[PDB]
């Protein structure tokens, strides 16, 4: 998969937010 | 008893920390890991599926609506938020996740 | 102002981390992909050592890496990681993400 | 100018031949 | 007369089988050009298509068409007859160079 | 075949640099690349190739210029190390007024 094309393809209306796992849980350092 | 594997759907719970949920997640990384730190490397199912490029749909067959964010992978401890399989991806939605998200890490 | 770019060490939030995804990215999407930093280093198996006087001291937890907002988090550059360390974070990652 | 911005916006349409500048002349050397 | 960069000049060419003239921007400097005979042009065409790497002509300098910034060539100005036109404004060669430059891979 | 940034490449035949990248040269059947010769004479805009790289001679920086690949049949014949494919960008951008 080529990035340049992959970027190519993103639009101000098709971009996710961060996506929200809430807090830190268990191991996860961050 | 379950220790998640690659190619797993699974539903992990998230918690607010001031006063949540549960969402299906796709697994990449194998049990192996999985099973000797407590964590794992998932991306996260959306119901919004928008076109954006990262995007990897999922087959009807699964049963499981939305799409996989293949930017959006994280470090996750699967214990702590009580991963339950729910499904398995084939091996062709696997690969697409992984070649997108692999072409964004930079890998050669 | 700043955007991260593939291989800088960037403060954030607060603690440093390494980011991998690059600046045509980063820029548009406000996220990144990066894995942190920290001094604790214990010789566990995904750990990867930094050079010293690069500015930044620790080891790079390659199996950490997550995608997170940059911007919320004050992105901040600290230094510019030696190309064999960023090599080897995404080797020990790649491996990790099932991509051979 | 970034390359990759600059090769997003070619198309079929808008592509150039080669451009004719006939035999080679003097000390060219193609 | 010797091309200098930033000229605008006429440039001939001839067909090999049994052609015509063409004006081409100068990249490279006097200096260089005055002691090889050849230089470093790009092409004016009449054909503005949009194409990304074509750069426009202000109406004031009177050269119609656009220059294609990725059509480089080194060219003998001395047997192609190079004669001077006009003489492109600082921007134009500076976005000239900055798409030609992007493609060669410069840093 | 497509020609990448940094191949060294027969086209109609002898050997010739590229500079322009597989994604450019793929859409237009055009590259952007300098000539090989075996006529070395040390003069200012010459790239020295080493020895033992499949092709010899000197890349003729200053010759560089947009062609048609795809008439002309590019075909591989190595890869240029780095620090060539620098030089030639180095001495290439002096001459085109690039700093």
């Amino acid at each position: 998969y080529d990035l340049a094309a992959l970027l190519a393809e993103m639009t101000p209306e098709n971009l996710h937010g961060e996506t929200d796992w809430g807090a830190l849980e268990g191991r996860e350092e961050w | 008893d379950y220790v998640p594997d690659a190619g797993h759907l699974v539903w992990l719970n998230f918690t607010p920390q001031a006063g949540g949920g549960r969402r299906p997640a796709l697994v990449l990384s194998p049990a192996a890991y999985n099973g000797v730190t407590g964590l794992m490397q998932a991306c996260p199912v959306t119901s919004r599926a928008k076109g954006y490029p990262f995007e990897v749909t999922l087959p009807a067959h699964l049963g499981v609506s939305g799409v996989v964010l293949a930017d959006h992978c994280r470090s996750l401890d699967w214990r702590s938020r009580r991963a339950e399989q729910l499904a398995e991806a084939p091996a062709d939605v696997l690969a697409e996740v992984r070649g997108k998200l692999g072409s964004l890490l930079g890998m050669s």
